[PDB]
RNA sequence: ACUCGUGCCCCGUGUGGCGAAAGGGAAGCCGGUUAAUAUUCCGGCACCUGGAUGUGGGUUUUGCGCGGCAACGCAACUGAA
C-alpha cells in the first residue's frame, strides 16, 4: 500500500482503466476522512482532516466508480 | 617561480572529471568569499576524439573528430601541473567566475569552447592535448 | 607451398551431414 | 609489583615440563610476541602474522622472515657477502 | 549484465523492425 | 506472557541458514520469523576498503536494482575508492614523462658518434 | 654531508622551515621555496612527486641520507619528517653549495 | 603371523596425505624463449602459509609474450622479499635476492634454492625452511657445475639449470622444544596418519619380530641386511656401524 | 539469411555423468475456518522468474544527461570481441 499527498494526483489515479473500486472510511474519535482506492498492483490511500473537502472530493470523482462506506463491524 | 600561469596544461585528480587534461584560464591564488583557498578556473575535454586511418572517407572522417568540452573552478589540491602549453587568442575571457551563477551563460561559454578547440585539432598541433591518458 | 597455420594445435576438419 | 622473579613470559606453564625447558621455551617466545620498526614507513607496527611471515600494521606491507626473529644472522651476512661479491667486482 | 538478458533486448528490436515493416 | 515457540519448517538443526527472530501480532501471539542472511559489501580491488556509495545486498539481488545505485560517477566508478584512482594518474603520467627524456638521453647523448 | 647537521641546526636557529609533506607543496606552488630536503625512506611515488614540482619551479633538491626517523632528530624535533622546505637562509650558508 | 605395520602403509587407504587445504604446488615458470635469451619481471602479490609446510609461499604476476592476458604463479620465498616488488628471471638477470636465473650466470661462493637437476623440470634441490645450496665450481668447456647439498653431498650438474638467489625463509623452527602432546598431534593431523607411536618390542609375536617374551627385548641382532624380505626389515638398514658417534665423520 | 532446411561466416588450450530433505541457493504475511489439513483452503494485502509489449516521462536541432572544491548525489541518462 502506498499514500497520495495532494488531491489532484488521487484524482488522476481514479481515472485510470484498472482501478476496480474505491471506499471511504471515516474515524470520528480522531476527525479523519480516508479515500482508498483499488488497483491493479497498490491500494492507494489519501487522508483528509476537515470535511468540507470530503464532499467536494466525492462529486469530482469519475461517475462510474463504485464507492461504498465501510460500515462499522463488517461481516465475514 | 610561478607556473599557475593562465596557460598551464594540468591534469584533474579528483571529481566527475578525473583524468582528463584542462587548460588555465584564470588563477585565482587567494581565495574568495566562497572558495577560500587557492583555485583555477579552466576549460578542458569530455570526450576526445575518435581514431582516425587513412582509409576511411571524408564523411566518415568529419564525423568521428568532434570533441565535447567542458568548464569547471577546482581547487589547487586536485590538480597535477606539467611542463605543456596551450596559448589560443579563443580562450581570453571565456569565464569569469560570475558565469557559473547562470545556466544560459553556462551554455554559451561551453559552445565557444568547442569552436575553438575544434579547429586547433584539426590544424594538427598540441597533439598531446587531444590524446587521452592511459591509466 | 604449403598453407600457413598460426596456431601449434589441429582441429578435426568440418565435413557434411 | 614486580610479581615475577625470574619465570617471566613462562608462567603459564605452571610447575610441569622441567626448569631447563621452561628456560629454552621462553627464550623464543619473548622475541616473536615483540614489536618492530618498519624499514618502509619507520612506525613501530611489525609484527608476526605466520610462523616466517611479518606484517606491518600502518602501511600494509607483509615480509617473509625468519621463524621467531624478523631477521636471521645467516641471511644477514648473506647479503653483505652477495653485495660485496657483486659491487667490487662489477663497480 | 549477463547475456540472456541481452539477448532479450536485440530479440524484441529485430522483431520490432520486421513488424514497422509490415505495417510500411 | 512468557510464551515458547517453534520452528516454522522441516529443519530442526541451528546452522547457518536456520535463521529466525520473534515478532508479535496483531492476534495478540508470540511467533517466529524466518530471515534471510545479511549483505555483504563491494570491497576495493587495490587496497580493500569498503567503498562509499554502494548498498550491500545478496549477490542475486543486484540485478534489479537501477544502474546509478550500483556505480559512482567516476573512472573506475565501482572496485576502486578514489584513492587509488588518483595514484593511478599521477603513476602513470609520471613513467610516461620519465620514459620520454630516457629515450632522448640514451639516442643523443650516446649515440651522436 | 657530515656539516649537513651543523648548517641544518644553524638555519632553525636564523631562517624559517616548515615541516611536512602538505605544507612543502603549498610553498612549492607560491614559489617562494629556495631548498627541499628528501629523506631515504619516503615512498618512490611521492619521491618523484615532489621532484616533478621542483623541476617546474626551479629548486633544488637535496637527498638526505636517513630515514624519517633522523631528519625529524636533525631538525631538533621528537617526531619524524619525510620531507621539508626552506623559505629564508639566515645566518647559514647552506644554499651556496 | 600377520601383516606388520610398515607393510600396510603401501596400500593406501587411512595412510595418505591430507591435501583440502593446498592450493598449488611450488614451481618456476616453464623455461621458454624470453628466459633463455633475455628477462622479464613481474610483481609478488602476497605471502602465504599453506599447512603441513614451513617455508611460506609467494605469489607472483606474470605477464604473456604472445596473448592478451596476465599469469600467477607459486614460488618458494627467499628471505627478504615483500609484496609489490619487482622480480627478474632470465639468463640477464641481476646477482639481486629473488631473481631466478641459470647457474652459468653466477660466480662461484653464491647461494640458491630450489635448484633444478636438469633444465627444465621447475625445482628438485634444497627448498625447505633455512636452507640452500652453494655453487663450487664450473666447467665451461663441457658445461657442468659442481655444487654442495644440504646434506652435505657434492654433486655435478648441467649448467643450464635455474636457481633463486637467497636463503630459504623460515629461519630456525626446530629450535623450540614442542613440550606437549597436543602440539605434536597438531603437527601431524595437517601431514599424514603417524602419530602416535607403538613400539615393536610391545607387540605379541604375531604382530612384530620382536614379538613377545616374558620380559621386554628384542632377543637377536637388531641390524637387518640389505637384501631381506618384506616383513623382516624392522630395525636398523644395512648399518655399516652402531652406537655413540665419539668422534669426526670422515665421509663428507 | 534462407524464395523454401540444402548455403555462408567467425572463435577454439580442454574434453562426461552421479554424489548433501543439517553445506551453497530467486520469491508470502496477518485474520478466519474442519470430527479429522493448512505459511497449501476462504478474505485481505504483497513478492520473484520468464515471455510479449503500449502509454507517460527522459535524451538528442553542433548526436549518447546535469549538479558538488571534494568525499559524492539525482527517476532515467548507448556500449560488441
Ligand atoms: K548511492
Ligand atoms: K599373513
Ligand atoms: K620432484
Ligand atoms: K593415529
Ligand atoms: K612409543
Ligand atoms: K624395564
Ligand atoms: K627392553
Ligand atoms: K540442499
Ligand atoms: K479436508
Ligand atoms: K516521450
Ligand atoms: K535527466
Ligand atoms: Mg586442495
Ligand atoms: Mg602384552
Ligand atoms: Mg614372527
Ligand atoms: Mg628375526
Ligand atoms: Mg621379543
Ligand atoms: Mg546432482
Ligand atoms: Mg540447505
Ligand atoms: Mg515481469
Ligand atoms: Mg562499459
Ligand atoms: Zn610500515
Ligand atoms: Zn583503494
Amino acid at each position: 500500500p502506498q499514500e497520495v499527498s495532494d488531491i489532484k494526483k488521487f484524482i488522476e489515479i481514479c481515472r485510470r482503466k484498472d482501478a476496480s473500486s474505491a471506499r471511504i472510511k471515516k474515524n470520528p474519535k480522531t476527525q479523519q476522512i480516508k479515500f482508498k482506492v483499488r488497483c491493479q498492483r497498490f491500494l492507494y490511500t489519501l487522508v483528509l482532516k476537515d470535511s468540507d473537502k470530503a464532499e467536494k472530493l466525492k462529486q469530482s470523482l469519475p461517475p462510474n466508480l463504485q464507492i461504498k462506506d465501510v460500515p462499522k463491524r463488517n461481516k465475514r | 617561480m610561478k607556473f599557475l600561469k593562465t596557460s598551464r596544461v594540468c591534469l584533474v585528480t579528483r571529481g566527475r572529471y578525473a583524468g582528463k587534461k584542462v587548460v588555465i584560464i584564470q588563477p585565482v591564488d587567494q581565495g574568495t568569499k566562497s572558495h577560500p583557498y587557492g583555485h583555477a578556473l579552466v576549460a578542458g575535454i569530455e570526450r576526445y576524439p575518435s581514431k582516425i586511418t587513412r582509409r576511411m572517407s571524408k564523411a566518415r572522417i568529419e564525423k568521428r573528430s568532434k570533441i565535447k568540452p567542458f568548464i569547471k573552478v577546482i581547487n589547487y589540491n586536485h590538480l597535477m601541473p606539467t611542463r605543456y602549453t596551450l596559448e589560443l587568442e579563443g580562450l581570453k575571457a571565456v569565464i569569469n567566475a560570475d558565469t557559473f551563477k547562470e545556466p544560459s551563460q553556462r551554455e554559451e561559454a561551453k559552445k565557444t569552447v568547442k569552436k575553438v578547440l575544434e579547429d586547433r585539432y584539426n590544424s594538427g598541433k598540441n597533439r598531446w592535448f587531444f590524446t587521452p591518458l592511459r591509466f | 607451398k604449403t598453407k600457413v597455420r598460426k596456431s601449434t594445435t589441429f582441429h578435426r576438419p568440418k565435413t557434411l551431414v | 609489583s614486580k610479581r615475577t622473579k625470574k619465570v617471566g613470559i613462562s608462567g603459564k606453564y605452571g610447575t610441569r615440563y622441567g626448569a631447563s625447558l621452561r628456560k629454552l621455551v621462553k627464550k623464543q617466545e619473548v622475541t616473536q610476541h615483540a614489536r618492530y620498526t618498519c624499514t618502509f614507513c619507520g612506525k613501530n607496527s611489525v609484527r608476526r602474522t605466520a610462523v616466517g611471515i611479518w606484517s606491518c600494521k600502518s602501511c600494509k606491507k607483509t615480509m617473509a622472515g625468519g621463524a621467531y626473529t624478523v631477521s636471521t644472522p645467516a641471511a644477514a651476512a648473506m647479503r653483505s657477502t652477495l653485495r660485496r661479491l657483486r659491487e667490487i667486482t662489477e663497480a | 549484465m549477463r547475456a540472456k538478458w541481452r539477448k532479450k533486448r536485440t530479440r524484441r528490436l529485430k522483431r520490432k523492425r520486421r513488424k514497422v515493416r509490415a505495417r510500411s | 506472557a512468557p510464551t515458547r515457540v517453534t520452528y516454522r519448517r522441516r529443519n530442526p538443526y541451528n546452522t547457518t541458514s536456520n535463521r529466525t527472530r520473534v515478532i508479535k501480532t496483531p492476534g495478540g501471539q508470540l511467533r517466529v520469523l524466518h530471515i534471510k542472511k545479511r549483505g555483504t559489501a563491494p570491497k576495493c580491488g587495490d587496497c580493500g576498503i569498503k567503498l562509499p556509495g554502494i548498498p550491500a545486498l545478496r549477490p542475486r539481488e543486484y540485478a534489479t536494482i537501477s544502474k546509478p545505485k550500483k556505480t559512482v560517477q567516476r573512472a573506475y566508478g565501482g572496485s576502486r575508492c578514489g584513492n587509488c584512482v588518483r595514484d593511478r594518474i599521477i603513476r602513470a603520467f609520471l613513467i610516461e614523462e620519465q620514459k620520454i627524456v630516457k629515450k632522448v638521453l640514451k639516442e643523443q647523448s650516446q649515440a651522436e658518434k | 654531508a657530515q656539516s649537513i647537521g651543523a648548517k641544518l641546526a644553524l638555519v632553525i636557529k636564523s631562517g624559517k622551515v616548515v615541516l611536512g609533506y602538505r605544507s612543502t607543496l603549498k610553498a612549492l606552488r607560491s614559489g617562494k621555496a629556495k631548498l627541499i630536503l628528501i629523506a631515504a625512506n619516503t615512498p618512490p611515488l611521492r619521491k618523484s612527486e615532489l621532484e616533478y614540482y621542483s623541476m617546474m619551479s626551479k629548486t633544488p633538491v637535496h637527498h638526505y641520507s636517513g630515514t624519517n626517523i633522523e631528519l625529524g632528530t636533525a631538525c631538533g624535533k621528537l617526531f619524524r619528517c619525510s620531507t621539508m622546505a626552506i623559505l629564508d637562509a639566515g645566518d647559514s650558508d647552506i644554499l651556496a653549495d | 603371523g600377520r601383516v606388520i605395520r610398515n607393510q600396510r602403509k603401501g596400500r593406501g587407504s587411512v595412510f595418505t596425505a591430507h591435501t583440502r587445504l593446498r592450493k598449488a604446488p611450488a614451481k618456476f615458470r616453464p623455461l621458454d624463449y624470453a628466459e633463455r635469451h633475455g628477462y622479464i619481471r613481474g610483481i609478488v602479490k602476497e605471502i602465504i602459509h599453506d599447512p603441513g609446510r614451513g617455508a611460506p609461499l609467494a605469489r607472483v604476476v606474470f605477464r604473456s609474450p604472445y596473448k592478451y592476458k596476465q599469469i600467477t604463479e607459486t614460488f618458494i620465498a627467499n628471505e627478504g622479499m615483500y609484496t609489490g616488488q619487482f622480480i627478474y628471471a632470465g639468463k640477464n638477470a641481476a646477482l639481486t635476492v629473488g631473481n631466478i636465473l641459470p647457474l652459468s650466470s653466477v660466480p662461484e661462493g653464491t647461494v640458491v634454492s630450489n635448484v633444478e637437476e636438469k633444465p627444465g623440470d621447475r625445482g628438485a634441490l634444497g627448498r625447505t625452511s633455512g636452507n640452500y645450496v652453494t655453487v663450487v665450481g664450473h666447467n665451461p668447456d663441457e658445461g657442468k657445475t659442481r655444487i654442495k647439498l644440504p646434506s652435505g653431498a657434492k654433486k655435478v650438474v648441467p649448467s643450464s639449470s635455474r636457481g633463486m638467489i637467497g636463503i630459504v625463509a623460515g629461519g630456525g623452527r626446530t629450535d623450540k622444544p614442542l613440550l606437549k602432546a597436543s602440539r605434536a598431534k597438531h603437527k601431524f593431523a595437517v601431514k599424514r596418519n603417524r602419530w602416535p607411536k607403538t613400539r615393536g618390542v610391545a607387540m605379541n609375536p604375531v604382530d612384530h619380530p620382536h614379538g613377545g617374551g616374558n620380559h621386554q627385548h628384542i632377543g637377536k641382532a637388531s641390524t637387518i641386511s640389505r637384501y631381506a624380505a618384506q616383513g623382516q626389515k624392522a630395525g636398523l638398514i644395512a648399518a655399516r656401524r652402531t652406537g655413540l658417534l665419539r668422534g669426526t665423520q670422515k665421509t663428507k
